[PDB]
DNA sequence: GGATTACACCCAAGACACCAGGCACGAG
RNA sequence: CCCGGUGUCUUGGGUG
DNA sequence: CTCGTGCCTGGTGTCTTGAATCC
């Protein structure tokens, strides 16, 4: 299991692999990646493991800014962030990097 | 066999409590029987 | 001599646990909850034998 | 076959198909005992190489397993682990040979067997003396006590004589004191004592004319009478079935809010198992223990009338001796719950995965054969983490001092009682020991009287199936027990087989 | 959970047979000998 | 050497042999205390006195 | 501003609830498959998410907005303890439960795992995926001595010696950069990669013997 | 609820499970 | 070149 | 040459529910 560095997400690594990551496979696109890519997007380190039910109405998917994703499994703290170069070409997409790591 | 088995540790725990009760009683040499808080027990030893 | 219990049920309405209490008056065969909280009131009868589980039982009943 | 199947189920959503993982236990076969070398090589072993290299005599145990898979959208011989083998039984590789070879194999032919051998140390099972299942006994209560008589029975099934539970029915009232003399019951998994009238309308025969008519057979003496009139008047605002039941499931106080609805629900399972488990488990058999409790309070009566003694627990027909048999199976039970428990939280991990798992790789033989290993060695009866609330040295090393010795130590009984407390009773000779344990050979001191021997010409039972006896007693003339009144049958007899009140006959001297 | 876990190590450190509850147990399964149990009994300090 | 040993030598008077058993022919063993403390809190380096 | 996202009277109800240690990611699992397969039938599971944190062991805290949901929640959970232990958490402890939480380099860390766990290691460089780093540690050599290791069968803490090597058993590569059986030796001190996850870098107590060395 | 079942000696037989991590071996 | 010691906790059977 | 897979070792660890009478 790998936890997504941009929308926190928890799912086997090889479905990083084989559909991308399901909330942010648009910006990210893991699925047409290689394991190094989506090795620097998501990690193997995570703590916190948070059942989102309800993310449209749920008080702690909106503390964990996780609202307006799907329901899953999702970690309140990932461990390392996304590589510079990653995070300068989401920006480019106008998506904003908030770290999960802390 | 059984009483014999039996009742032998009844008559133990009978002798234990008697000298735990009596094991500081001594003669002292005013003739008095006294325990060890100087208590008198007897006046005269044995009455004779 | 009636009986007043503290019990570890939890009120029907309110949802605070641990804060219904068993008034048994045996000389009129009457039971009585009532809540410490929002301090709900239930009556009921009861018999030689009941017990706070007895009325607390009946009380679950009343409501469905 | 006692736990035939393990069962999961698990809906999906993503098309709702509900996989049951199913896994079903078969035939068993055994081997013949055989020594498996670190090499990898194995041979037959026999009995002198366990004694000189330290190894267990045991026999590899393979079982059969099935796997199904029912989808809804709405095989190989696994082994469970090694069986240590009685020296000299039917599975022993010295049973054959015969008296050429037995010398060849360094094996006295003096030796007659009846004992294992667990890291090679001897070990022999001490027969364990217990009081018999399905029987009820009336014994007296001491002075201050509310309660003057009670009856008791341990409940017991017959396939594999094991526990369930234990029932009890006290009479309250002392001699002009207790005002009141009603009689309540106790059940297993229910708090607080239970007044008999109540459970009797719990099973179905509200009727109090029909209540006394199961209990009593004689309605013209007043006493046996007059004893039950508080009973009635202390359950007499219990008058239907329903509010019955409800009440047994408030007494339980398991789950508050169980409800009416429901918690009726879980006391017929409270009545219709456990209480009474030998007699029958099936449902709409309710006339059976409803006749079987009358005939309790009967019992119970009859001691409290004093036209009866009350029971002498020594009498030696009210008592068994487990052997080797009925122990292994006892402990056998349990660990093979304990090998079901952890292949069942194996499942649920290797499907997560959706991989096709070996089989082999979740049976670990380490469960089975480390506790039966562990338990003959130190004769400590139970799950290794509970040395306490278990029994001790039920398993002791064979003596071998002289060849009386081994004798007497083979055909040794222990009565499981305990050095605290003298007592008056067991530890003496009792009249019905004659011919069946020695008069004479007993130890000094603190198991004296406890630990007794069989005489020379004893013998232990087997045990039969129950099932012939009853089709031979019904070819003869046993009526069943629906057609039974006391007021037409004020004279018959009634017929027990293994403590169930099954048919009465009218003319027994034939039969 | 915490503090009445330390009061708790605290309590069966000194004495392990405090009625109505469970007794700390060693991870072989056997009670802890706690202080009190070293004192009491025909082979502690006192007696033995 | 029992509870019930030593309450035979109480009987004879010995209270002499009944001190030397149990010290000198045992498990004898020498502390220091504080005269105003009373406790065995001494720290007593014997070579350096 | 996360300061705009706190809890208020409004927000469903927290409750903490006790369960089988080590198993509280595996509760929270179980009740997200529940909610999932009940959801859109006409008994759906009336909870909005739960979760797990590290720091409290054997506590599962539940998202909702009745008590009988988080009974729902547990019920046939064989991790969950059966005893009606199920706590309130206020409003005002919300954010408090959801807290998500150094190594530069020239600063010092003790390794935990392999023949050098428990030593002081300088951390020289950091892995630029962040994975691992660089550490600077005092080697335990035997310079082949008895070839044809363990934590507990290791040898004593001593700087390389490289005309030790040359003598005994060697390759070099800079100014006083030695590769020795495939490890790297800089003036006496082995430059090996540890995960980050396999060193210590909070609370560390230097020991005697350190602060004579170091 | 707790409190206890006389004193001394000798013999033999047993002692901790579960999961994450690295290292070594085999195959493509 | 003096000094030099190794086990703890339980179970089962005996002896008197 | 590089990845998949089994074995050894150390830090950690708890729970499906199932003998009698004196003060
Ligand atoms: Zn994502
Ligand atoms: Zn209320
Ligand atoms: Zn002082």
């Amino acid at each position: 299991e790998r936890a997504c560095m941009l929308c926190g997400i928890v799912l086997p690594g090889r479905v990083f692999m084989q559909n991308g990551c399901p909330n942010c496979d648009s910006v990210l696109n893991l699925r047409d990646s290689d394991q190094a890519t989506v090795n620097e997007c998501t990690s193997s380190s995570f703590e916190g493991l948070v059942a989102v039910g309800d993310n449209e109405h749920s008080w702690v998917a909106k503390w964990l800014r996780v609202d307006r994703f799907q329901p899953g499994l999702y970690a309140v703290r990932v461990d390392g962030r996304l590589p510079s170069d990653i995070v300068a070409a989401l920006e480019q997409y106008g998506v904003y990097y908030r770290p999960r790591d802390g | 066999l059984i009483d014999t088995a039996v009742k032998t540790a009844e008559t133990g725990y009978i002798q234990r409590r008697l000298v735990k009760a009596l094991e500081d009683i001594m003669v002292h040499y005013d003739g008095t029987t006294r325990n060890s808080l100087g208590d008198i027990i007897q006046f005269l030893y044995g009455e004779d | 001599i009636k009986q007043k219990l503290e019990t570890q049920f939890t009120c029907l309405f309110c949802n605070h646990d641990n804060s219904v209490v068993c008034t048994l008056d045996k000389k009129n065969s009457i039971g009585l909850l009532e809540c410490k909280k929002c301090n709900l009131s239930f009556q009921a009868p009861i018999n030689s034998l009941s017990q706070p589980i007895d009325i607390y039982s009946d009380w679950i009943d009343a409501c469905e | 076959w006692e736990e035939p199947r393990l069962i999961l189920d698990q809906p999906a959503q993503h098309d709702n198909i509900n996989k049951r993982y199913e896994i079903r236990f078969g035939k068993i076969y055994l081997s013949r005992p055989t020594m498996t070398e670190a090499d990898g090589t194995t041979h037959a072993m026999f009995p002198q190489e366990a004694r000189l290299r330290n190894l267990t005599y045991s026999s590899p145990v393979y079982l059969d397993m099935e796997k199904s898979m029912f989808t809804s959208i709405d095989g190989n011989k696994v082994h469970i682990g090694k069986v240590p083998i009685m020296l000299r039984s039917k599975f022993c590789s010295l049973r054959t040979l015969d008296e050429v070879d037995l010398y060849k194999m360094k094996e006295c032919p003096y030796d007659m067997g009846g004992y294992f051998v667990i890291n090679g140390s001897e070990k022999v099972l001490i027969a364990q003396e217990r009081s018999a299942a399905n029987i009820v006994q009336v014994f007296k209560k001491a002075a201050p006590s509310p309660i003057s008589h009670v009856a008791e029975i341990r409940s017991a099934l017959e396939k594999g004589s094991r526990l369930i539970s234990t029932m009890q029915i006290k009479l309250y009232g002392r001699e002009d004191k207790g005002t009141g003399r009603t009689i309540k019951a106790t059940l297993p998994y229910v708090k607080q004592d239970i007044p008999i009238v109540i459970v009797f309308r719990a099973l179905g025969v509200v009727p109090d004319g029909e209540i006394l008519q199961h209990i009593c057979y004689d309605e013209n003496d007043w006493q046996m009478l007059e004893m039950l009139k508080p009973c009635i008047e202390e359950g007499f605002v219990i008058q239907d079935k329903e509010v019955a039941l409800d009440f047994i499931g408030r007494r339980g106080s398991a789950a508050l809010g169980i409800r009416r609805e429901k918690r009726i629900q879980y006391a017929k399972d409270i009545l219709q198992k456990e209480l009474l488990p030998h007699i029958t488990q099936e449902e709409g058999f309710e006339t059976r223990k409803t006749f079987f409790l009358g005939y309790m309070v009967n019992r119970l009566l009859l001691c409290a009338l004093e036209r009866k003694d009350q029971d002498d627990r020594d009498h030696f027909g009210k008592k068994r001796l487990d052997l080797a048999g009925p122990l292994l199976a006892n402990l056998f039970r349990i660990l093979f719950r304990k090998l079901t428990r952890e292949i069942y939280r194996y499942m649920q991990r290797c499907i997560e995965t959706d991989r096709d798992f070996n089989l082999n790789l979740a049976v670990k033989s380490t469960t089975i054969t480390s506790g039966l290993k562990y338990s003959l060695a130190t004769g400590n009866w139970g799950e290794q983490k509970k040395a306490m609330s278990s029994r001790a040295g039920v398993s002791q090393v064979l003596n071998r001092y002289t060849y009386s010795s081994t004798l007497s130590h083979l055909r040794r009984t222990n009565t499981p009682i305990g050095r605290d407390g003298k007592l008056a009773k067991p530890r003496q000779l009792h009249n019905t020991h004659w011919g069946l344990v020695c008069p004479a050979e007993t130890p000094e001191g603190q198991a004296c009287g406890l630990v007794k021997n069989l005489s020379l010409l004893s013998g232990i039972s087997i045990g039969s199936p129950s099932e012939p006896i009853i089709n031979f007693l019904e070819e003869w003339g046993m009526e069943p027990l629906e057609d039974y009144d006391p007021a037409q049958h004020t004279k018959s007899t009634r017929i027990f087989v293994n403590g169930v009140w099954t048919g009465i006959h009218r003319d027994p001297s034939m039969l | 959970e915490v503090e009445q876990l330390l009061q708790f190590h605290v309590a069966t450190y000194m004495d392990n047979d405090i009625a109505g509850q469970p007794q700390a147990l060693q991870k072989s399964g056997r009670p802890v000998k706690a202080i009190r149990a070293r004192l009491k009994g025909k082979e502690g300090r006192l007696r033995g | 050497f029992g509870e019930m040993e030593r309450d035979c030598m109480i009987a004879h008077g010995a209270a002499g042999f009944l001190k030397e058993r149990l010290m000198e022919a045992s498990d004898a063993f020498r502390v220091h205390v504080c005269g105003i403390c009373g406790l065995m809190s001494v720290i007593a380096n014997l070579k350096k006195n | 501003p996360q300061r705009l996202l706190i809890p208020t009277v409004d927000d469903p109800g927290i409750w903490g609830v006790k369960v089988r240690l080590g198993k509280e990611k595996d509760v929270v699992r179980q009740i997200l498959k529940k909610k999932l397969a009940r959801e859109g039938t006409k008994n759906p599971l009336e909870i909005y998410s739960a979760f797990q944190r590290d720091s409290f062991k054997g506590h599962v805290y539940i998202e909702a907005r009745k008590a009988e949901a988080i009974n729902d929640a547990l019920k046939g959970n064989v991790n969950v303890f059966s005893n009606n232990s199920k706590f309130l958490v206020g409003i005002v402890e919300y954010k408090d439960l959801l807290r998500p939480v150094k190594l530069t380099r020239g600063s010092y860390v003790r390794v935990k795992n392999g023949k050098f766990k428990g030593d002081l290691a300088q951390v020289d460089e950091v892995l630029e995926n962040g994975l691992e780093a660089r550490l600077k540690l005092v080697p335990r050599l035997d310079y082949g001595k008895d070839l044809s290791y363990t934590s507990k069968f290791r040898p004593a803490q001593r700087l390389f010696s490289e005309a030790e090597a040359r003598v005994h058993e060697i390759r070099r590569d800079r100014d006083g950069f030695v590769t020795y059986g495939g490890e790297e030796y800089y003036e006496g001190f082995l430059y090996k990669t540890f995960r980050l996850q396999n060193l210590i870098v909070n609370s560390i107590n230097p020991t005697l013997n350190e602060l004579s060395l170091f």
